[PDB]
RNA sequence: AAACUUUCAGCAACGGAUCUCUUGGCUCUCGCAUCGAUGAAGAACGCAGCGAAAUGCGAUACGUAAUGUGAAUUG
RNA sequence: GCGAAACCACAGCCUGGGGGGCCAGGCAAAAUCAGC
RNA sequence: UUGAGAAGCUCAGACGAGUAGGCAGGCGUGGAGGUUUGUGACGAAGCCUUGGGCGUGAGCCUGGGUCGAACAGCCUCUAGUGCAGAUCUUGGUGGAAGUAGC
RNA sequence: AAGAGCAUAGCUGUUGGGACCCGAAAGAUGGUGAACCAUCUAGUAGCUGGUUC
RNA sequence: UUUCAAUGGCCCGUCUAACACGGACCAAGGAGUCUAGCAUCUAUGCGAGUGUUUGGGUGAUGAAAACCCAUCCGCGA
RNA sequence: AGCUAAAUAUUGGCGAGAGACCGAUAGCGAACAAGUAGAGUGAUCGAAAGAUGAAAAGAACUUUGAAAAGAGAGUUAAAUAGUACGUGAAAUUGCUGAAAGGGAAGCAUUGGAAAUCAGUCUUACCUGGGUGAGAUCAGUAGUCUCUCGAGACUAUGCA
């Protein structure tokens, strides 16, 4: 159980923060496991997740579709992920979205701002 | 410590009670009868003697005063013999003295577990039809997909196209039978 | 209650308007209170109570069941796992992981959305870990001696609460309700109650040499028609 | 937008623009087509309306009209020979029924029997199974095997087994009617009546439609001008005997189109599970089984 | 003993078949201008405790065996000293597979499942 | 859409409906109860009698103060009328009517009107809601001789 | 509810959300610094003054106090 | 007999109950003390790339600077 | 062509007897319109 | 001979309208604690039914169709807990009628 | 004339509060415009209707 | 179940024989509730006693819960 | 003549944690555009209105039609989810099927005719010999947990 009186435990409260959380709340949210491959050469369990990084898909109807992340779309909490495309009726395609907590990163795209954040939480490069 | 153990299980709450409509049920492993009455509650009889099988072979299970706060120990146990004759023989000798009450129970509840094993046995031998289950989301869809799959065939239609093409290429006698005098000279036309 | 500011027409108020000065507590006198934890503290010790109260306790080797002094200080909840699988009471706190199911209504619009079971309650003396190790099992209910509850010795109401106690917490309960006739030391003016009927059991006097001795000769069971 | 009466104003307003420019681009369009029909021809020749059927699931195994030399070095010496072959056996059927099948199993009974000459009734007695059955069948001069098989009276499934280790079938009856049901029904006769078999592309296709082929007389009369239907379409067996009349049709470019009238009975099958070997529903090899969750796509198709 | 039934047509409050706000579950009438309350002949019936049924062919089905709910796999086996005397009534919410493994159990039993034929189409 | 016809198959028919039609309700019925089980040719040559009152339409349930007419006895009905804004909506259907079977391909000339149906709509007057059904005439083959 | 408060809620901007209240950190020792060192933090203030060696009140206190042993 | 009316059933309409939810209310509790001539609360008008019973903002107008996070916005 | 509203226990034949309904009788055919 | 839920079991007689009123036992609805090693995407609740079952009754159990996420039995606690009616409140829909009428 | 009471809970009753629901002209206070508007007010029954297994 | 036959069957509630008054129908809402005081009966705890909750102490696991209790005091004797 | 903390009050202001509360006619008038729309010259009065779908994949394309739409189609697991969108009750309306109707139906009781439904009846039961299998059998050897033997076993024979 939790015993802070400063957290909030009601649905109401939880369920307001989270679906009217500003676009910078919005991005920490949408974080992604990593994979087993690199969850032991940066000892971090999970990335907060940023614009073309190097996913694959676990979960869902597209499974294990690999691809580079398009457009981190913040406002519906979904990736949109490259040529993993529902065609749509008119001829043109449409793009399918994967929630981030679904996809598992095998390359990040290692920036200063990243590796200034990989090395002091937890691990290194 | 037995009716302070009827008084409070017995009128109370128990829960392994279920309320019947003409009786009460007790859903105690131990029960001997499967009926929530005084002279039959494995918890306010406090020295008791049930049969209940294990695993193709039935088992005695009984229980004393002197054992009673150990409950890992509470309960010994009889392997009873596959001779029906040989277990009564061995439900008496080891239920002895006790109340005709209880050995009474015991006795029905061997006649009734045996009852389950000679049927089970010649159950499981016979051939008999597999129960699978049917399922909303598949009966929906089938009766979705149907109509759909019913109309889009033009199912009279495709059935005359080649009807024709089965008389126009001549599989029958040059003049058949099951066509009148007049379109025939049509297909020769044709 | 709704706010202070025709009940037939809609938008209209309610009929008699709940109040906030309804009595929502109630008084108990501190005899009934204390004679409560006395009765439900002595169905702990009886084994038969518990499994009729809904207990999986049809392996564990003693009731009541006292384990040493040393589970006072035990740290970390896989030494508390680790205990209750020896002495085979972690067959409750299966009954209690096993079954949640969420809240049948709008209790669950309402912060309470999961419902289960109640697994042991572990009274301890001194709180050198043991509360931490075990606050994380489900189920499983801590209390000091001196401050025993009723909403956790009888949860709903029914007797029969399954209580692992602690040496050095078991050794404190003479000290607490004391006897029949000497005074609980940790209570002023406490002596535990004494019984209306003096053999706890009642159809065993009837079949005695005392009273099958004098009685009248009987008659038949059912009679015959 | 969070309101209901906004959001049914906004989008009957937007609706009114989609439902005018639709007009507006078709408005230019008509007027340079009556000047220019070319342009009328290639779009017809660009925009064909596509259909499920023509956007089915590319799979490898449509065989082409093209007779490919292992395709009938195959099905000319299989056991569906003695009905294909010069030899011409005229199948004998049996069809039995589920045990203790009740009023409303047996009068279905008598209208598949209309439809199959050469075929007897033998109600099932009694402790007796299929495996046991077919070695007993196959005996006395018997072909193929039907189990017509109720449930709560109402029939559900049907399976044919083939003697004496032919493929055995299990389908299930849908969308059951009787010939007293269907409106404008007619008589059926002692005449033994014509097949057509239609839209089986996949190979399994040409391993069901042999072991429906096998059931009717290898050349029936045509006096009785009767027709028996089995048309798959999206994966279902469409089962309708109709009676035939020519006549002139305008429509139709040959002119002469036929009228039909159905007989009875309608019903319509799945395929469940198929086994090489007389049907044993535990003691099988599963030549195929229907997956209920690879049916998903209504472009997967597998007869 | 050969279950026997006092009544057989229920009861049907009084104008419950005229008005459709009027349910057809039983009310006794409360005015003394009523016709029925005055019980005047013609007018329907009314329960009372004289169609009380016998106090041992109660709750029986028209076979002889009272009815059980049985919503598990082991509230079935309680039955296993009282199949002669109980059918066990499967509940309505358990699925179609849960209840295809209390049918093969109950036969075991020899006890009369009276709905084992529901979702569970034979082969 | 799901119609209310049993009627109707792919084989040998075709239907139109119409929503929201915004005539009266009590009128167009008894114009759809008159044009129902005809053929399709002949309801047209009947209905564009009714447009130059060559023919009235009788008014059998919602016979409200309708006059008498001459040509009310072709059928025995006492009352009938001459409604033109319903008949002018019903034309517009069966022009649907046929041009569905126009793509269908079907046979033309054994064509009848199956199942018209007329029913209310969300009041805003009394709107109208109308389906119909077109279908050939279902012939019949002859018997083969004997067995 | 109030006219000030669906303000706040029907904008956009964060309210001044100031997480300021936990209990039973009872405030901790300044002014003196041996009494810092002694005090331990979870312990009430009458089992602080009365474990090392001084009195929370020179008078009568007014209720039974806490018998553990 | 057909029609009409009534009754039953199936289907299609009407209609929005029931059920399930819930960024809302209502109630209790806890911490805190902070508007204005240095121009308050309120009003009008304007400002968006495409905005329309809404929001933010003041001609530096759906805002700049400074810091922090760190690569978005979205139709 | 558009198009209400009031009103609405269910209703609608007469004679006699205790009113539309009860008792005993006369009788009783659809579906409608104009005076009344 | 087992019929010890001693709150159970069993035997025998008489009795049976009922107003104001008095007493007793139960049925059902929303939430709360305990319990059913409780039911549920193989379809929970609801809804419909020319299906079956129980109770004297309030009611309950169930088959079929529909449907799509939760829900119930038992022992207690609790109340904003039961509708035919109030020229009842809100909503929806009828006959008068395609009449009155423009 | 060798004390029987105190406390808590439940039931029914009784008074007092809005007091089973609804209906019954009033007056006051403060305003708007040349009577109306809110508020006390949930004005007033001896009484009229209704009051749910 | 639908319907047929035979026989019966004055429309419901409020009123005070008929009436009158209410009723077009369907759905959801909708009426002896909360609180204080007094009295009776019953239940329980203690008993010449009885009553913790104004407060104080305590409560690391909803710490507004539970638990403990000084000095008065109320009712009775 | 004057000052002064703390204990105390707090339907407002800036935040916070809760609840045996209401669950879209309820709970604030206001869950949505709400003191908004709208009404009054004015003071003031003041509503109705939540839910497609997991993802809009919100229906390409062909054709009739001036339009609206309609039909073929097509997406979906579901169109029995098409923005008149979750489930979709009753009144009430139209069609179809079967009935009934001589200036009253309505209901109750007993049965005919038509339609239809259920019932375990499916099979089970019980009795000898012979053949094979072993186990609770061995004029048998071992292990473990409990308490000499009680169960669980692993061998080997199956007398």
């Amino acid at each position: 159980m939790k015993f802070s009186r400063d957290v909030t435990s009601s649905r109401r409260k939880q369920r307001k923060a989270h679906f009217g959380a500003p676009s910078s709340v919005r991005r920490v949210l949408m974080s992604a496991p990593l994979s087993k491959e690199l969850r032991e050469q940066y000892k971090i369990r999970s990335l907060p997740v940023r614009r073309d990084d190097q996913i694959t898909v676990i979960r869902g109807s597209n499974k294990g579709r690999e691809g580079k992340i398009t457009s981190v779309y913040r406002k519906k909490f979904l990736l949109l992920i490259e040529r993993v495309t529902r065609e749509k009726a008119n001829g043109a395609s449409a793009p399918v979205g994967i929630d981030a907590s679904k996809v598992v990163i095998t390359k990040l795209h290692l920036d200063k701002d990243r590796k200034d954040l990989i090395v002091r939480k937890g691990g290194k490069v | 410590q037995d009716e302070v153990i009827w008084q409070v299980v017995g009128h109370e709450f128990c829960s392994y009670r279920i309320k019947g409509e003409a009786q009460n049920f007790c859903r105690n492993e131990y029960n001997v009868t499967g009926l929530c009455n005084r002279q039959s509650c494995p918890l306010a009889n406090s020295r008791y003697a049930t049969v209940r099988e294990d695993n193709g072979k039935l088992y005695l299970y009984m229980k004393t005063i002197e054992r009673a706060h150990f409950p890992s120990k509470l309960w010994q146990r009889i392997k009873l013999s596959k001779n029906y004759a040989k277990a009564l023989e061995q439900i008496d000798q080891q239920l002895l003295y006790w109340p005709g009450r209880q050995i009474h129970r015991c006795k029905q509840r061997l006649t009734r577990l045996t009852q389950y094993l000679l049927k089970a046995r010649r159950l499981a031998l016979k051939h008999q039809p597999a129960l699978i289950p049917i399922k909303p989301k598949q009966a929906h869809r089938e009766a979705s997909r149907e109509r759909k799959a019913l109309i889009a065939a033009k199912l009279e239609k495709n059935i005359e196209k080649e009807l024709v093409k089965r008389l126009k290429s001549g599989v029958y006698g040059d003049q058949p039978l099951n066509v009148n005098e007049e379109i025939w000279n049509k297909v020769l036309a044709a | 209650a709704v706010s202070e500011k025709g009940n037939m027409c809609r938008s209209g108020r309610m009929f008699a308007p709940t109040k906030t000065w309804r009595k929502w507590h109630v008084k108990v006198n501190q005899n009934e209170k204390r004679y409560a934890i006395a009765s439900a503290v002595a169905a702990s010790g009886v084994p038969s109570l518990l499994l009729a109260r809904g207990h999986r306790i049809e392996e564990i080797p003693e009731v009541p069941l006292v384990v040493d002094d040393a589970v006072q200080s035990f740290q970390k909840t896989k030494e508390a796992v680790a205990l209750l699988k020896e002495i085979k009471a972690y067959r409750d706190v299966i009954k209690v992981a096993n079954s949640r199911k969420l809240r049948a209504g709008k209790g669950k619009l309402r912060n309470r959305r999961h419902v289960q079971r109640r697994g042991p309650l572990v009274v301890f003396n001194e709180d050198t870990g043991i509360v931490k190790a075990f606050r994380n099992i489900p189920g499983v209910e801590i209390v000091n001696v001196r401050r025993l509850n009723l909403l956790q010795l009888a949860p709903g109401g029914h007797l029969g609460r399954f209580v692992i106690w602690t040496k050095s917490a078991f050794g404190l309960l003479d000290s607490v309700f004391g006897s029949t006739t000497e005074v609980a030391q940790l209570k002023k003016n406490y002596f535990l109650p004494e019984n209306i009927i003096s053999n706890a059991d009642v159809t065993r006097l009837i079949n005695s040499d005392e009273i099958q001795s004098i009685v009248k000769a009987a008659g038949p069971s059912r009679v015959k028609r | 937008i969070k309101n209901k009466i906004v959001r049914q104003q906004q989008y009957m307003k937007a609706l009114h623009q989609k439902n005018k420019d639709k007009l507006e681009r078709r408005k230019e369009r008509a007027k340079e087509e009556e000047k220019d029909p070319e342009k009328k021809r290639l779009r017809l020749s660009e925009n064909i309306p596509a259909t499920i059927e023509s956007k089915r699931v590319y799979d490898e195994t449509i065989i082409e009209d093209k007779p490919d030399e292992e395709l009938q070095a195959e099905l000319k010496d299989d056991e569906f020979s003695a009905y294909f072959s010069e030899e011409r056996k005229v199948p004998k059927l049996l069809v039995t029924t589920s045990k203790r099948a009740s009023r409303k199993c047996y009068d279905f009974a008598s209208e598949l029997l209309d439809c199959f000459p050469n075929a007897e009734f033998r109600k099932r007695t009694g402790d007796i199974e299929v495996h046991e059955i077919a070695e007993a069948a196959a005996k006395r001069g018997y072909t193929d095997l039907l189990v017509l098989n109720e449930d709560r009276k109402k029939t559900n499934a049907l399976t044919l087994v083939h003697l004496p280790n032919g493929p055995s079938f299990y389908f299930t009856l849908s969308n059951l009617q009787t010939a007293k049901e269907i409106s404008n029904h007619g008589r059926s006769t002692g005449h033994i009546p014509e097949l057509i078999i239609n839209n089986f592309s996949t190979r399994l296709g040409m391993t069901v439609a042999r072991a429906f082929q096998s059931l009717f007389i290898q050349t029936p009369q045509i006096q009785g001008r009767q027709v028996v239907t089995i048309h798959c379409q999206r994966d279902f067996l469409f089962f309708r005997r109709h009676r035939y009349a020519f006549r002139e049709k305008s429509n139709m470019p040959d002119g002469i189109g036929t009228g039909l009238q159905e007989l009875g009975p309608r019903f319509t099958m799945r395929l469940r599970m198929v086994q090489k070997g007389v049907w044993d529903r535990k003691e099988g090899e599963v030549f195929f089984e229907s997956n209920a969750g690879e049916e998903s796509d209504r472009r997967k198709f597998w007869l | 003993v050969n279950i026997i039934k006092k009544r057989t047509k229920p009861f049907k409050r009084h104008q419950s078949d005229r008005f459709k706000r009027v349910g057809e579950s039983w009310r006794k009438p409360r005015g003394i201008d009523s016709c029925v309350r005055r019980r005047f002949r013609g007018t329907i019936s009314m329960p009372k405790i004289g169609y009380g049924n016998n106090k041992k062919t109660r709750y029986c089905m028209p076979n002889g065996l009272k009815a059980f709910l049985v919503r598990n796999v082991s509230d079935v086996e309680l039955l296993l000293m009282h199949n002669k005397t109980y059918a066990a009534e499967i509940a309505g919410n358990v699925s179609a597979r849960k209840r295809v493994e209390i049918v093969e159990k109950a036969r075991a039993l020899g006890v009369k499942v009276t709905n084992a034929g529901a979702k569970v189409r034979s082969q | 859409v799901r119609y209310s016809a049993s009627p109707a198959l792919e084989t040998k028919c075709a239907k139109a409906r119409g929503a929201y039609l915004r005539t009266h309700f009590k009128n167009s019925r008894e114009v759809a109860f008159t044009i129902n089980g005809m053929s399709l040719k002949k309801a047209f040559i009947f209905l564009d009698n009714v447009k130059e009152h060559k023919q009235a339409v009788p008014f059998r349930r919602f016979n409200g103060g309708v006059g008498r007419t001459a040509q009310g006895k072709e059928f025995g009905v006492t009352q009938a009328r001459w409604p033109v804004k319903s008949v002018k909506f019903f034309y517009d259907l069966l022009k649907n009517a046929e041009a569905n079977a126009e793509a269908k391909g079907l046979d033309m000339d054994k064509l009848i009107i199956k199942h018209v149906q007329v029913n209310a709509a969300p009041k805003q007057s009394s709107p109208s809601h109308i389906e119909i059904i077109v279908a050939e005439e279902e012939e019949a083959v002859p018997k083969a001789n004997d067995t | 509810a109030n006219p000030r408060q669906r303000n706040k809620q029907r904008s956009g901007k964060p309210r001044l959300t100031r997480r300021n209240a936990n209990k039973k950190a009872k405030a901790k020792i300044y002014g003196n610094f041996v009494i810092q060192q002694n005090w331990d933090k979870h312990a009430t203030l009458r089992q602080n003054y009365a474990r090392l060696g001084l009195l929370a009140t020179p008078n009568y206190v007014t209720g039974g106090v806490e018998k553990l042993y």
